[PDB]
């Protein structure tokens, strides 16, 4: 549910494409807040191991941003080239940002958090 | 140089002369109208009603990225006429994909068979692999359903209906 | 004017090289900057451009139906590939030394000037006799026993 | 110009091939004009061995244009060369010869094709009977490099032993 601001004076040929990359960040700022909260004991022994197995993917998402900066130094990273690289991340961090918002909507803990993972590449 | 302008239309981003001598406009329109179908696809195949329609929708994006991969790869800055000739043997194929989709549309088996009759209708031409790679993945979930119980000639139609219910009956016994 | 021409030979007509739906590409009239003797060689040069335009217009139109017509046009672009590639080159040679005249540009086409004409009536026989079906695999074959090595 | 304009208005692959090379010499001269003094009397004498070779074509081609059936227009043309070469028997001979081979290529193809795949010149008369009797006999078989041999003979029976196998 995060909102962003870009620029009053920027090229329109960029802002329309910027708004196509951000939905992987806003869908990320709601997963990292699901980990740091649903790790509290008062949530059962299921909402924990769900937050742990939901953390290894965040680790692999931090490696995918590292390999981009190291590839950015050689200048081989154009904006158009970026929109294609993160596509595996725009699909995964769109799945987890939907479970982490549907497990907290209706307060689930225990079995009712193991049912939702059975109805929901 | 205008080449970074024309090349940035196949992507969808607007430009100084692309909104949403003097004969270049006619030449520009031939590469312009190519772009209007590329955008007319993402507007149509963005969602992740029917299960088999999703896979066909999920198979299409497996192709467009290649079209986005081929562009922005070869030409840093080439001749203007080179662009029109290079994207002809490929561009016309993009306009053919508009006749296939809408830009109503069947679903279920009605779609998995409609796409099949598009193969024999245009088999030997250069449109054989692209349609095949779609049909090869547009039937992926439908095989799973068939992988449970385990027009076209009716001699086998009614048999499939019973060849499954037997498996679904042994599963409860 | 060189880069102006190399577009006219590509399929884009302009003020210097007007386009007529019946005759074909041709020079409009006398031009003061250029000589009055060149007004001929260009007209001899356009007899080639008219072929490529009438080619690509038919190629796009796909017109009649049938796979054997689809594939014929699909292949018809392959033989037409060295024409385009040899045209991109002309600009590179003119980019180097600025002392090259139309004479050299006319000389470069050489092979395309004696090929298109013989591969023009093969198309005309199709659109004028409704050659439907596999009968194309003979109408093209009866012209494959021609003497011209390039054809 | 008349000699070269008429040809351009108009076997051609051999003629066309000669023009490209001839054009290169003329095009090259244009280079030395934009980049040494050059005037009229110099470019003409520089082009002597070309304006000579060109005059021959005005007489060789004149017999290939003055003529209706497709078999007499091609026979009378191909026979004019072999006659015009024996008149010239050096650079002019190298042209006509290189112009000959690229025009007899059709016949040498079908002749071979007839062999393996199954109003008269007295040159080959003393053996003509052994040809027809081998040609037609070969055609009834399928339903059920000769020039490259004559030339090596000049360095140190080809058409008859070949026949003997076919009829046999």
């Amino acid at each position: 549910s995060r909102t962003f601001l870009v620029d009053p004076n920027l090229d329109l040929s960029i802002r329309e494409l910027v708004h196509r990359i951000l939905p992987v960040a806003a869908s990320y700022s709601a997963v990292t807040r699901f980990i740091e909260e649903k790790s509290s004991f008062e949530y059962g022994q299921v909402n924990h191991a769900l937050a742990a197995a939901m953390r290894t993917l965040v680790k692999e998402h931090l490696i995918l941003v590292s390999q981009l900066e190291q590839l950015h130094r050689q200048g081989l990273l154009s904006l158009q080239k970026l929109w294609f690289y993160i596509q595996p991340a725009m699909r995964t961090m769109d799945i987890l940002a939907s479970l982490a918002t549907s497990v907290d909507k209706g307060e689930c803990l225990g079995g009712s958090t193991l049912s939702l993972l059975h109805d929901r590449q | 140089e205008l080449v970074k302008d024309v090349l940035n239309v196949l992507i969808g981003v607007v430009s100084a002369t692309f909104s949403l001598p003097e004969s270049i406009s006619s030449l520009l329109s031939e590469v312009a109208e190519y772009g209007t179908c590329y955008t007319r696809l993402s507007h149509f195949s963005l969602q992740p009603k029917g299960l088999v329609f999703q896979a066909f929708t999920s198979g299409l994006r497996r192709y467009l990225q290649y079209y986005r991969a081929c562009v922005l790869s070869t030409p840093p800055t080439l001749s203007l006429l080179t662009i029109g000739f290079l994207f002809k043997k490929l561009g016309r194929q993009l306009r053919y994909l508009a006749e296939l989709c809408g830009v109503a549309f069947p679903t279920g088996v009605k779609l998995l068979s409609y796409l099949y009759q598009e193969a024999l209708h245009n088999c030997s031409n250069e449109h054989y692999p692209v349609l095949l790679s779609l049909l090869k993945t547009s039937c992926e979930p439908y095989t799973r359903f068939i992988h449970d119980w385990v027009v076209f000639l009716k001699h086998i139609a009614h048999d499939i209906y019973v060849c499954g219910k037997t498996i679904n009956l042994l599963k409860l016994c | 004017m060189i880069h102006e021409l190399l577009l006219a030979l590509s399929g884009y007509p302009g003020s210097i090289f007007t386009w007529n739906k019946r005759s074909g590409l041709q020079v409009s009239q006398d031009f003061p900057f250029l000589h009055p003797s060149e007004t001929s060689v260009l007209n001899r040069l356009c007899r080639l451009g008219t072929d490529y335009i009438r080619f690509t217009e038919f190629i796009e139109q796909y017109t009649l139906h049938g796979i054997y017509l689809r594939a014929f046009c699909t292949g018809l672009d392959s033989v037409l590939q060295p024409y385009r590639q040899a045209l991109l080159d002309l600009e590179q040679e003119f980019l180097g030394d600025p002392h090259l005249s139309i004479s050299h540009v006319n000389y470069f086409l050489d092979q395309f000037q004696l090929l298109f004409p013989s591969v023009m009536v093969v198309v005309e026989q199709i659109k004028s006799q409704k050659i439907h079906g596999c009968q194309i695999l003979e109408t093209v074959y009866k012209h494959s026993c021609g003497g011209l090595p390039p054809v | 110009g008349q000699v070269v304009f008429r040809l351009q208005e108009f076997f051609m692959w051999a003629l066309y091939k000669y023009f490209i090379s001839f054009k290169e010499e003329l095009a090259e001269i244009e280079k030395c004009i934009i980049n040494t003094t050059i005037t009229l009397a110099i470019v003409v004498d520089k082009l002597a061995p070309r304006l000579s070779q060109l005059k021959v074509l005005h007489k060789v081609f004149s017999t290939g244009v003055a003529e209706t059936r497709n078999v007499v227009r091609a026979s009378h043309l191909l026979n004019t060369l072999y006659k015009a070469i024996l008149e010239y028997d050096e650079q002019t001979v190298s042209l006509l010869f290189s112009l000959w081979v690229e025009t007899v290529r059709p016949y040498l193809q079908t002749v071979d094709e007839w062999i393996v795949h199954g109003t008269m010149v007295s040159f080959l008369k003393p053996v003509l009977k052994q040809i027809i009797m081998a040609g037609k006999s070969m055609q009834l078989l399928k339903n059920l490099e000769l020039d490259d041999v004559h030339d090596p003979l000049l360095a140190i029976p080809h058409i008859d032993k070949q026949y003997l196998d076919c009829c046999g």
